[PDB]
This record gives C-alpha cells, structure tokens and sequence, in this order.
C-alpha cells in the first residue's frame, strides 16, 4: 500500500495511526495544506497534508 | 579526484564544457531551502531568504536546496561533483523552511526578488498541486522580463488520463520537467499530462549536501536543475539570446523518448541545444 485515500476528512491522529500500521518504518511529516513543497521523491516519507481544523485535507501518499 | 554524475554526461554537458563555455557570467537563482554556502564544492555568490523564522539563506536546514544547487554549479576542481554549469553565478533564495514547504507568499516573494536582481535563470524543484492567480502572476512576470523559468513537474506518477503536473510546472510560461533514469526510462512517480515539456535525469542522482557531504536523492527536484544548469551552459554561448530563444533550443533539441503525455518532447541534450540549427537527435 503507498496510498491512503480513505483517510481523506479524518483526524491527522487517526491517519498517522493508520499510516504507522501500514507502514511501520514511516517517516510522517504534517504540512498544511496549500503550502509549497520540495519536489524530492522519498520511498520512507508520508507527507500529511491537513486543514486548519487538523483533518487530512488531501490523499496521503508515500514519497 | 573529482567525478562527473551520470546526469551531468547524459545531457552532454561535457560537449558544452570541451568547448570553454561553463555558464561564466550566468545568474542562477535556486529557489528553495537555501544553499550550504559554506560547502568546498559550491560557490554561493549572493541570495535573501524569504522565511519570517530562518534569516539566512547561506543555511540549509532541510539539505534539499544544496543538492539542487550542486547539480546546477557544484565547482570544477579536484573533489567532489562537477555541476552543469559550474562557473554559474548561484543564488539563494530560501523560501521553503526545514520542514521542507513554504507559503505561497514565501516563493513568491521569492521569485520577486529574483526580477529585481536580473537573474537569468530560475530554477524552482518544488510545487503544490493548486495554483493562484498571484503564483501565475510571478512566474508570468519574470517570463516577461526575460529570466528563463524552469521547475519541477511533480512526483504524482499517473492517473488514468488526467495531468498530474503541479504548480508553478503546469503554467504555460514555465518549463515542467520530468525525470527519467540513466536508460531514459521515465521513473515511476514522475508527473504526467500535456504540461510536461522535456525530461532529465532524476533517479540516484549524485551532489552536494550541506556539511561537506554528497548524496544521492531522486525526484523531479533532481531533473529540474539539469535543464536550469543547460539553459545557463547556453547563455554563456549565446548570452544574447532571450529566454524565448533558449526554451526553445532546448525543446526542439531533445531526444525523442516515448509518448508526450509521459515523456514530454523527451531528453534534453544542451550540445544540440547551443548550436545555432535546431533539430531533435
Ligand atoms: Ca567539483
Ligand atoms: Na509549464
């Protein structure tokens, strides 16, 4: 599994809970949505991109 | 012993090097987590930092803007990497923090700074997938005053049919680049769509990392550099073409690879690229 679309609209809690049972060795950042990011491809990261509200905003997925 | 990245010799920079031109007299502005000017291998000649909590440009707390930037003009000398351009005058304008993002005021703040202090090339490794119209207006901005613009064209890989290029790649007046491997293979997680405009390498690709390292990263980040480096390889040949006319050469130049939508007009190849006639090898 690289891709979480099912943990859109669900508290970043949640999703790093998910994430970590996943994919144990996960290196997870949170960002907020709508920002800028580098464009390194990384098969250990998850970027977790949330609202203002701490809810996942967009489909996590690895790199 | 000094060794040349695989990247470096697809493009056929050496061709450009064998030459004498080295981008001598090019401003390259790296826009991006700062550069590690303190690096043996890197010459940093000037930058400002638009992050209201990281000051200084000259630090690199992600690492990602130092590898960049070796790609672009890492030093010609005894150690290290050779750069694309490696007498490129190089920039750093900081707008993404160590975490690695930035506001969209922070890059384009940046990209402002860039205009105001004549630089010929931009390179941005970085991007989100919504735009704004102030973002399209920077990029537009600096289009029109002459810089070359090129950018990252995202680590989304496919989706059926539709564009995964993201911004500021997917704005017509910037060049979105893709990343292929040393067999010109697209790599998995580049983007796709009819925004892509020309591919390089962006897989194990070898340069500088803050503290006096060197490392081998992947992504689009990676390929990116490789065409700002041969737009300014070109310039230091033909320093008064336009942007207009470098995009160009550099587009009608490339080594066709596969379909567009995956591989844009595929490899560059800046030999082609700084000749006078123009044709795809
Ligand atoms: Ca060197
Ligand atoms: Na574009």
């Amino acid at each position: 599994k690289t891709e979480w679309p099912e943990l859109v609209g669900k508290s970043v809690e949640e999703a790093k809970k998910v994430i970590l049972q996943d994919k144990p060795a996960a290196q997870i950042i949170v960002l907020p949505v709508g920002t800028i990011v580098t464009m390194s491809y990384r098969i250990d990261r998850v970027r977790l991109f949330v609202d203002r509200l701490d809810n996942i905003a967009q489909v996590p997925r690895v790199g | 012993a000094q060794s040349v990245p695989y990247g470096v010799s697809q493009i056929k920079a050496p061709a450009l090097h064998s030459q004498g031109y080295t981008g001598s007299n090019v401003k390259v502005a790296v826009i991006d987590s700062g550069i590690d000017s303190s690096h043996p291998d890197l010459k940093v000649a000037g930058g400002a930092s638009m992050v209201p909590s990281e000051t200084n440009p000259f630090q690199d707390n992600n690492s990602h803007g130092t590898h960049v930037a070796g790609t672009v003009a890492a030093l010609n000398n005894s150690i290290g990497v050779l750069g694309v351009a490696p007498s490129a005058s190089l920039y750093a304008v900081k707008v993404l923090g160590a975490d690695g993002s930035g506001q969209y005021s922070w890059i384009i703040n940046g990209i402002e700074w860039a205009i105001a202090n004549n630089m010929d090339v931009i390179n941005m490794s970085l991007g989100g997938p919504s735009g704004s119209a102030a973002l399209k207006a920077a990029v537009d901005k600096a289009v029109a005053s002459g810089v070359v613009v090129v950018a990252a064209a995202g680590n989304e890989g496919t989706s059926g049919s539709s564009s995964t290029v993201g911004y500021p790649g997917k704005y017509p007046s910037v060049i979105a680049v893709g990343a292929v491997d040393s067999s010109n293979q697209r790599a998995s997680f580049s983007s796709v769509g009819p925004e892509l405009d020309v591919m390089a390498p962006g897989v194990s690709i070898q340069s500088t990392l803050p503290g006096n390292k060197y490392g081998a990263y992947n992504g689009t980040s990676m390929a990116s550099p490789h065409v700002a480096g041969a737009a300014a390889l070109i310039l230091s040949k033909h320093p008064n073409w336009t942007n207009t006319q470098v995009r160009s050469s550099l587009e009608n130049t490339t080594t066709k690879l596969g379909d567009s939508f995956y591989y844009g007009k595929g490899l560059i190849n800046v030999q082609a690229a700084a000749q006078h006639h123009h044709h795809h090898h």
